[PDB]
């Protein structure tokens, strides 16, 4: 319930900084990260033996209200 | 598999007197009516197993056509021969 107490993150209790300054008045911001996986196959067994990682394909994407100048 | 692969080693390593005195192979391509005597082409049996479809084998085949399996071979054709071939 309390901040103090409660397990969970959520809007209220984090805030994005930039360049050492607080983002003002965001609406969301989402974050993918995929390592492109990939399963090594094999003639004579139908099933991969071990994944293996290819591109760290990373982003964040900020979505924001215009503040009135800055 | 095997078994096709084995019969096309042994027919294809006894050929080395220059050509075997018996028949060349006979093709029965029933699907659509026609009937071939083949002998084996210089591309030859080629057999391949890729990544994709890993559990089902692939065989490449290439034939040359002797002729018309209706037709007996020409040397064995019996001639007339009337009268006496071998005088005395």
């Amino acid at each position: 319930a309390s901040e103090a107490k409660q397990t969970v993150h959520t809007g209220n209790t984090v805030l994005l900084m930039i360049k050492g300054k607080p983002v003002g008045r965001a609406q969301s911001a989402s974050g993918q990260r995929e390592y492109g996986t990939t399963g090594v196959y094999e003639i004579g067994s139908i099933m991969p033996q071990e994944h293996v990682y290819l591109r760290y394909e990373g982003t964040i994407t900020v979505e924001r209200l215009r503040m009135k100048k800055e | 598999m095997e078994e096709l692969q084995s019969r096309v080693s042994e027919y294809a390593m006894q050929g080395g007197s220059g050509n075997v005195s018996g028949s060349y192979l006979q093709f029965f391509n029933f699907t659509d009516d026609s009937y071939y005597k083949v002998h084996l082409a210089p591309q030859g049996l080629k057999i391949t197993r890729s990544k994709d479809e890993p559990l089902l084998f692939r065989y490449e085949i290439t034939l040359v056509v002797i002729g018309s399996l209706t037709e007996a071979d020409r040397s064995a054709v019996t001639t007339e021969e009337f009268g006496n071939v071998k005088p005395n």
